[PDB]
């Protein structure tokens, strides 16, 4: 088996403070180092921390040394890390992962074998906002394509998530929603497009479908030549 | 020391008030104590106040560093005007006559190894097992299962100790340990259980010769303390104390057979083991002397034995 | 300290060749106890990273056994005999010698098929975003292949560089290309100031400077 | 000065340390030879000898 839950996951204000819990299944906790590893779009990967088995013995990285500290209860096969002063780096994926056995008489190699499925961290608590939604217009010299892109641009909302669609899912024809930029404004924006035929633009009320589950701010923004 | 488990609760972490060698002075200490060095005070709340075993029966010494307990072989001699007859006839039973002898002036090398349970690195038979007793018909004497082939056991201490010294007055240093680096894990031996196995076969074939056609019993110590109820070293300069009892198991009838297939296997039987230092050597009150600790780890060698039985 | 470095960093690979990766230390990854604790993660899209190879080469439990490795010293390899569609994503070496545990920059595995050119596209503000304080003027190139792309911006021949921020796809599932959009966000006079606003491409496929345009308003 | 090292014994008062002659001897089955041949360099064979 050996499964690992990640739990604690929210949002906080620069100079805060979070708790992360990670709770172990199907392997006999008391027996292993513990660690914790993030992953940012910049980075890919960083090392946080590490706890003994006992709990005794405990390492972190230099990105977080003192400000951080990692614990364990092994009577609840759980591991927890407590974080303070974070800064807006440590907006990031946590992972918790299982490293060096220690069994009775004897005690193997270092390992991050196997990882939970991670828990998601947020570092700056500025401008939290339900969207502006903006039609992308087939419009103009747009229209004379034989099977035209039709868009729309979802903008400054945050923190994510976003839900975008079109006609309530229904249209599938070339559906991009491109992947979300957190912009310089310190809010979330996407853009979507879809690709359909040219005189089926208004004789179909094509429409881009949003909802902001942080704010429940929502808007059925039809799009139009 | 960090609760949990009794291979680590083993060690209790305890400090004290220490006469510095300015005799008005007294300094606040601290070190770790195997639990059975350790008993706890009466005439209190069942508090964590304690003693050292020993003090209320008498002041053990400490060992001093320089001196090494290893079984360095002795050679006696017979004085002037003396000899020392031996048998060259073996396979002998211990008493009567034997048919082909020779002077010495000095025995071969004999090494002074103090045990119980079992004897290591002993001289082995000459050609075959042999059993030897005073008396067989009583059950108050033992039976010396001397043996043909060196079984091997393998013992440790796999805790990474170390040692620091506590000035004690002018010009002493008493010596504990300090704190274990990194892993816990417990101390142990092991043995392979294929040779064991065999062993028990063959011992069964010629003790059968003295109680003929009977299926052979072997059990675990009946009771008693850990210096009756447990085999004992001071492999390096630790007293392990090893509890025996899944050592002595199972009973063997007439059949005898090769059990164990001429085929590689892997199966060692084990034995955890307790530590202690303060040692009431040879059951003497005044004998006693404490052992200083021995830093790093420890891993100890070696060849068994003739069976105390 | 260990720093970690891999060779190879895109992977558009057929389905059914074999592929490598290979890995270089700062520092030599044998441990003192005599092993060395290198290992290679494979993270698929939207997954945690798992460990496929460890112990420098040993395969851990369930990993299919197509994947293999070597190595000494500082330098190791991942090898692939053949490459398959459940194989995309990211793979990174690790380190676990030394503290802190430290990673390779990543390589991506993608699936190969022909260099489709982009299906062009560019779309005028909307007329609540015309009257808005900032404006994001929009283009799209659409199922391409491979996926470096971009937009250069203009407005009536002239160069109209600036706040041309741009987004992309993962491969298609579909036809296993690739789609970008660019997102000239000026302000409301920067906006109105000009008019034939036009997106060239940029494509590894389709460079030329194909271009599609728009009179505002 | 020495309580961290050894503590030391007064030497008792009716203990004397004054530089009374020792002579050493040979005992029996054994013999003291020396030099006569004074103004001796301290090495090599002496010319004039008692025992
Ligand atoms: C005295 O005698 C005693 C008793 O015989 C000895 O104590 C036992 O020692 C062994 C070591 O010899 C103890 O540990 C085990 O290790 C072996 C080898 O496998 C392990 O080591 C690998 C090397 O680092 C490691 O890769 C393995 O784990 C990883 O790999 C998987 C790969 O998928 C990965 O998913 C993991 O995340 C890890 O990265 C592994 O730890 C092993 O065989 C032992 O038992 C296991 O293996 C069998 C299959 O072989 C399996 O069926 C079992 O379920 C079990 O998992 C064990 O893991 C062993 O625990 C000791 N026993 C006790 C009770 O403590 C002692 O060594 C002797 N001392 C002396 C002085 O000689
Ligand atoms: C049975 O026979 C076995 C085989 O002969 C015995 O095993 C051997 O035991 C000896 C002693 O334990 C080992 O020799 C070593 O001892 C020194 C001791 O430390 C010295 O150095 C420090 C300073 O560094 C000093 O303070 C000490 O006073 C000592 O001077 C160790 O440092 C060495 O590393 C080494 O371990 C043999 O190595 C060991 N042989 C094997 C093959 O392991 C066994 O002890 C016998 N007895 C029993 C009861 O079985
Ligand atoms: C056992 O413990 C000792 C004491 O801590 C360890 O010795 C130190 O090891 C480190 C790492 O190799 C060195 O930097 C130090 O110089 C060593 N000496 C001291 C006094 O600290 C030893 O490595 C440990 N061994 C094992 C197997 O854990
Ligand atoms: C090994 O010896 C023990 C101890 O003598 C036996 O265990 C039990 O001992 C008590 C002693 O009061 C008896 O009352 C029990 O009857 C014994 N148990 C059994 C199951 O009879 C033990 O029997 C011996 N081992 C074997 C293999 O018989
Ligand atoms: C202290 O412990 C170490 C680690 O167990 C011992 O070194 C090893 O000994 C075992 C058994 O012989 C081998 O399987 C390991 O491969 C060895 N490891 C290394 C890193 O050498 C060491 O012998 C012990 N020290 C003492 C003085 O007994
Ligand atoms: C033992 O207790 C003392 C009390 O002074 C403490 O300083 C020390 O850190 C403890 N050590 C361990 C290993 O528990
Ligand atoms: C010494 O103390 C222990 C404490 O359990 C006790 O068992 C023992 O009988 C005592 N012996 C004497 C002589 O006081
Ligand atoms: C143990 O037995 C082997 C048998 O080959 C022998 O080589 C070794 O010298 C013996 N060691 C001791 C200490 O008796
Ligand atoms: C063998 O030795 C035992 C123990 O000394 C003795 O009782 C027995 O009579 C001896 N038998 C012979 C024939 O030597
Ligand atoms: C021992 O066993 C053999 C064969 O079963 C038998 O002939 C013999 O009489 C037995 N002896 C005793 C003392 O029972
Ligand atoms: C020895 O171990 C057994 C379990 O294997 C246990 O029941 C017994 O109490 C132990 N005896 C001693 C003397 O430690
Ligand atoms: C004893 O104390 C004096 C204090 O000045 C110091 O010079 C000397 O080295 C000390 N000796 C030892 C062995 O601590």
């Amino acid at each position: 088996e050996v499964q690992l839950a990640e739990s604690g996951g929210g949002l906080t204000k620069p100079g805060g403070s979070l708790r992360l819990s990670c709770a172990a299944s199907g392997f006999t906790f008391s027996d292993f180092y513990m660690d914790w590893v993030r992953q940012t779009p910049g980075k890919g990967l960083e090392w946080v921390s590490r706890i003994n088995n006992d709990g005794r013995n405990k390492w972190y990285a230099d990105s977080v040394r003192g400000r951080f500290t990692v614990s364990r209860e092994n009577a609840k096969n759980t591991l927890y890390l407590q974080m303070d002063s974070l800064r807006a780096e440590d907006t990031a994926v946590y992972y918790c992962a299982r490293d060096r056995p220690v069994y009775r008489y004897w005690s193997g190699g270092y390992h991050l074998d196997p990882w939970g499925q991670g828990v998601v961290v947020t570092v700056s608590s500025a401008s939290t906002k339900g969207p502006s939604v903006f039609p992308l217009a087939p419009s103009s010299r747009s229209t004379s394509e034989s099977t035209a892109a039709l868009g729309c641009l979802v903008k400054d909302y945050f923190p994510e998530p976003v839900t975008v669609s079109w006609n309530s899912g229904s249209l599938t024809s070339g559906v991009h929603t491109f992947p979300a930029v957190l912009q310089s404004s310190g809010l979330y924006s996407l853009s979507s497009v879809v690709t359909v035929p040219s005189s089926s633009l208004g004789t179909q009320t094509y429409v881009c479908n949003v909802n902001h589950k942080p704010s429940n701010t929502k808007v059925d923004k039809r799009v139009e030549i | 020391a960090t609760v949990k488990t009794g291979t680590v609760e083993e060690m209790k972490n305890c400090s004290f008030n220490t006469t510095t060698e300015i005799r008005d002075k007294e300094k606040k200490e601290y070190a770790l104590f195997y639990k059975p060095d350790i008993v706890p005070l009466s005439e209190t709340n069942n508090t964590s106040e304690y003693r050292l075993i020993n003090c209320n029966t008498s002041a053990c010494t400490q060992a001093c560093p320089k001196v090494t307990f290893e079984p360095i072989p002795i050679h006696y001699c017979a004085p002037a005007g003396y000899a020392i007859l031996k048998c060259n006839d073996e396979t002998f039973n211990g008493t009567g006559p034997c048919s082909n002898v020779s002077t010495v002036q000095c025995t071969h090398g004999i090494r002074p190894v103090v045990s119980t349970q079992l004897l290591l690195n002993g001289s082995l038979a000459e050609k075959e097992i042999v059993i030897r007793s005073e008396n067989l018909t009583n059950n108050a004497k033992i039976i010396i299962v001397h043996l043909h082939t060196p079984v091997e056991i393998v013992c440790t201490r796999p805790n990474n100790n170390t040692r620091k010294s506590v000035r004690i007055g002018p010009g002493q240093t008493f010596y504990a340990t300090g704190d274990i680096i990194g892993d816990i894990k417990q101390a142990h031996c092991n043995i392979s259980e294929e040779k064991w196995n065999d062993t028990l076969q063959k011992v069964g074939i010629e003790l059968q010769k003295h109680f003929p056609n009977k299926t052979i019993k072997y059990n675990q110590s009946a009771g008693g303390d850990m210096e009756i109820t447990t085999h004992s070293f001071n492999c390096g300069g630790e007293f392990f104390y090893c509890n025996t009892s899944n050592l002595f198991n199972g009973t063997y009838n007439g059949t005898y057979i090769s059990t164990n297939s001429s085929a590689n296997s892997t199966s060692t039987i084990t034995l955890q083991c307790r530590i202690k230092q303060i040692i009431n050597m040879w059951q003497g009150v005044g004998r006693c002397m404490y052992a200083p600790p021995i830093a790093g780890n420890i891993t100890c060698r070696s060849n068994i034995t003739g069976l105390l039985l | 300290y260990v720093v970690m470095t891999q060779s190879p960093l895109s992977l558009p690979i057929t389905p059914g060749q074999p592929a490598s990766i290979s890995c270089r230390s700062s520092q030599r990854l044998l441990h003192s106890d005599g092993n060395t604790y290198l290992a290679w993660y494979q993270q698929r899209p939207g997954q945690p990273p798992r460990r496929l190879i460890y112990e420098v080469s040993k395969l851990d439990s369930g990993v299919p056994d197509r994947f293999s490795g070597s190595g000494a010293g500082t330098d190791f390899t991942l090898k692939i005999s053949r490459v398959e569609a459940e194989d995309v994503g990211v793979y990174y070496c690790g380190q676990n010698t030394y503290l802190p545990y430290s990673f390779g920059q990543g390589s991506k595995v993608e699936i190969k098929r022909a260099v489709a050119a982009p299906s062009v596209f560019i779309f005028p503000p909307s007329e609540d975003q015309v009257k808005s304080g900032t404006v994001s003027v929009v283009c799209l190139l659409n199922n391409f292949y491979p996926r470096e792309a971009s937009v250069k911006w203009k407005v009536d021949g002239v160069l109209k560089t600036g706040n041309s921020q741009e987004s992309v796809t993962e491969q298609d599932s579909k036809d296993n290309t690739y789609s970008l959009s660019s997102t000239l966000t000026l302000s409301n006079t920067d906006y109105q100031s000009h008019n034939v606003y036009a997106c060239e491409v940029t494509h590894q496929g389709l460079s030329s400077p194909v271009t599609k345009s728009f009179n505002r308003g």
